[PDB]
RNA sequence: CGCCUCCUAAAAGGUAACGGAGGCGCCCAAAGGUCCCCUCAGGCGGGACGGAAAUCCGCCGGAGAGCGCAAGGGUAGAAGG
RNA sequence: GGCGACACACGUGCUACAAUGCCCACUACAAAGCGAUGCCACCCGGCAACGGGGAGCUAAUCGCAAAAAGGUGGGCCCAGUUCGGAUUGGGGUCUGCAACCCGACCCCAUGAAGCCGGAAUCGCUAGUAAUCGCGGAUCAGCCAUGCCGCGGUGAAUACG
RNA sequence: GCCCGGAUAGCUCAGUCGGUAGAGCAGGGGAUUGAAAAUCCCCGUGUCCUUGGUUCGAUUCCGAGUCCGGGCACCA
RNA sequence: AUGUUC
């Protein structure tokens, strides 16, 4: 259903980031503090961090994740 | 069914207008 | 009869083959060989009679009465004590296998359990091919027919087919698509 | 560790007696050959008692060819007079042995380890040996 | 009788066999009768052969489904474990790829149960 | 403790010892007279319910199949199906 | 990230065990509420949700609201079924700036289960049981099937 | 070490003639009780000594030994 | 008519 037409949701800084890469070049990979935002193409492969509330859980971002978001590929919570 | 939709025995114990509650 | 395959291959397949490949002798080209029909289940003396129930419909269904193969012994048997029959069989080369199939093919086929695909890969490597099954009414002259009945079956085929090269050749020849 | 046995998968019946086949064996498949002396039926034991010392006396390692096989264990009725059965069964297996018959062929180590190899191997037993050469390969 | 891969339905009125199929969204049905009108009040048995046919290929050709329903089945789930989705460790672990509760009911992917034990002297409530 | 196949047994035939490894004291009306008929085990693969093994066809492969029940010989110009 | 962790044991609520169960065009009737920056008439796009848009009352004329449980005609033939919801995929939605963990839905497809549960342990002597519903608080928007509150129906039975 | 007889699940033991394996207990858990013991309820954990045979089939016909019990070893 | 514990 993917609701919220446009304007959906993203931050500010993070963008200043991608654009850099999609400007000066792909350069080096990166990292992140918290979480909560949708996915796009211009950024994929270009993996980075995703410090899950407990310990770092970054995703070598890809395309399977077409236009989904971070919700599904944001692993955490004990087990085994 | 009781816990089932697309009728009224559900739309009642749930709260859901939809194409199943307008008028004209 | 004097319809499809007839003035088909025998006036059309040939005039194609021609340049559509470099052939030599006639009785040594993508000719033909035989039409094989066979079946098996797993049950034996369930009463010994049910067994003849199949015996009833089946064979005549095609339009031919074949030879039998039932029983072996009241032994343990690894894959069931069953008396140990097997099934039955028979074959043909006459127009019974002419118009007979014209129908079962262009008709029974596509009303398949999932159209938009054909198995031209269950091939061997020569005029040897094989495709199992598990239908019944799908037949043209036998649509529905014997609900009280019900069972599985299977088929085999033979041609010169140096390999499935002559096999698949017949494939697109008059249908028999590629599973994709 | 390593306490098993070794003998034709299972049995192979239990019966035989002897000869002398005044020796045998051909060229070789390996290098510095080990040539026999004495004609007899041999023991799993004597075998092991040899490659041993050699091997560790072959620190970094060793290696040699092992031509032959097991054939018949034996009898030897433990006590009293003598009648039936076949004691001495799962007791001791013998390999077919011909006078001077070949037995082994070293490598990797030259007449430093290989010399003694044979000069200690033989010693391990009553009979002795010599080296390889050519003959045919 | 084959409006698609073997359409066994036969022995009643349209308003009898119908959607008891698998991939069945009663919508297009009121379309066979909407866009056109191949009504419901016709006993399958006599379901006018004219209706019969036009209905057959009606949704036999072009209309992908049934078998293709299975298609996505994999894509969704399978595509998730070939990748890196958490819901992915769900379907792939007998876990109901729905995302709801915890320790309260499984009967979604796997099912039933196998027990172990409890702290020596472990009560009930 | 009577007999059945091979070993021992030293190539005619025989050959012994509380020496090794196996057997029978039944069964058959059809497992029997008689005439036209196959092939095998099986390796390959093609191929619903078929993981060896459901089953079937083409290749090869002559007996290792196999022929009341032990072993042995004979044997597909089969006794043998 | 996290108490909305998972292999299994007790409870207490909502439903299938469906053919007095089935659905609809339509058509009939309670109390308690609760309305302010509040209940939104009503035309409609929309099959719909939503939303647009706009009056009342400026407040018991203006809102929730229509009804529900019925009537009826019109339509299945105990099949584990015009049964059933797990469930599984998505398409829009919507307060919250924003709902992956977990949001509440308009709408498309899915058929676990299961013919009433061992041994048991549960209310209640009159509207009594049982039943179909509507409004209270809380939360900004919520899975509150909560407990709160009110009724259009409405049986048994008790030697002792 | 002679022979006869002897190795089922946790273990106390069945299984006349082979082809859908038990009970007694056992323990598991629900239903108890204030709690607990006596229950009522329902189940599944065995390669029936490895290994080697017939038969299509072996827990039951066949050997091997690790072991298990009975009898076993006297004038001399 | 038969029934044990803290």
């Amino acid at each position: 259903p993917r609701s919220l037409k446009k304007g959906v949701f993203v931050d500010d800084h993070l963008l200043e980031k991608v654009l850099e890469l999609n400007a000066k070049g792909e350069k080096r990979l990166i990292k992140t503090w918290s979480r909560r935002s949708t996915i796009v193409p211009e950024m994929v492969g270009h993996t980075i961090a995703v410090y899950n509330g407990k310990q770092h859980v970054p995703v070598y971002i890809t395309e399977n994740m077409v236009g989904h978001k971070l919700g599904e590929f944001a692993p955490t919570r004990t087990y085994r | 069914g009781k816990g089932d939709r697309r009728t009224r025995r559900g739309k009642i114990w749930r709260g859901t207008y939809g194409k199943y509650r307008p008028r004209k | 009869l004097d319809l499809a395959l007839k003035r088909k291959y025998y006036e059309e397949v040939r005039p194609e083959l021609i340049r559509r490949f470099g052939y030599q002798n006639v009785w040594e080209v993508p000719r033909l060989e035989k039409v094989v029909i066979n079946q098996g289940l797993g049950e034996a003396k369930e009463d010994a009679r049910i067994l003849e129930k199949a015996a009833q419909e089946l064979a005549l269904i095609t339009g031919q009465k074949p030879a039998v193969t039932r029983a072996k012994k009241s032994i343990s048997n690894f894959k069931l004590r069953k008396g140990m029959p097997i099934g039955l069989r028979v074959t043909l080369r006459r127009d019974r296998m002419w118009i007979f199939l014209e129908k079962l093919l262009n008709v029974a086929l596509p009303r398949i359990r999932d159209f938009r695909g054909l198995n031209p890969n269950s091939f061997d490597g020569r005029g040897n091919y094989n495709l199992g099954l598990r239908e019944q009414l799908i037949f043209p002259e036998i649509t529905y027919d014997m609900v009280d009945a019900l069972r599985g079956m299977d088929i085999a085929v033979v041609t010169t087919a140096e390999t499935d090269e002559e096999a698949r050749a017949l494939l697109e020849l008059l249908g028999f698509p590629f599973r994709k | 560790m390593l306490m098993p046995r070794r003998m034709k998968y299972r049995k192979q019946q239990r019966g035989r007696l002897k000869g002398a086949t005044k020796g045998g064996d051909y060229v070789a498949f390996g290098d510095f050959g080990l040539v026999a002396l004495e004609p007899a039926w041999i023991t799993a034991q004597q075998i092991e008692a040899a490659r041993v010392a050699m091997v560790r006396h072959f620190r970094r390692g060793g290696k040699i060819f092992i031509r032959i096989f097991p054939d018949k264990p034996y009898t030897k009725k433990p006590l009293e007079v003598r009648m039936g059965k076949g004691k001495g069964n799962v007791e001791g297996y013998v390999a077919v042995v011909k006078p001077g018959r070949v037995m082994f062929e070293v490598a990797g180590v030259t007449e430093e380890q290989a010399m003694e190899a044979l000069r200690i191997a033989g010693h391990k037993l009553p009979i002795k040996t010599k080296i390889v050469r050519r003959d045919a390969y | 009788a084959r409006i698609a891969g073997v359409e066994i339905p036969r022995n009643k009125r349209v308003d009898v066999a119908l959607t008891y199929i698998y991939g069945i969204g009663k919508a297009r049905a009121k379309e066979a009768l909407e866009k056109t009108g191949i009504n419901p009040a016709t006993r399958v048995k006599d379901l006018t052969e004219a209706e019969v046919v036009r209905l057959r290929e009606y949704v036999e050709n072009t209309w992908k489904l049934e078998g293709e329903l299975r298609a996505e089945v994999a894509a969704n789930i399978k595509r998730l474990m070939d990748i890196g989705c958490y819901r992915g460790l769900r379907h792939r672990r007998g876990l109901p790829v729905r995302g709801q509760r915890t320790r309260t009911n499984a009967r979604t992917r796997k099912g039933p149960r196998k027990t172990v034990a409890g702290k020596k002297k472990a009560p009930r409530k």
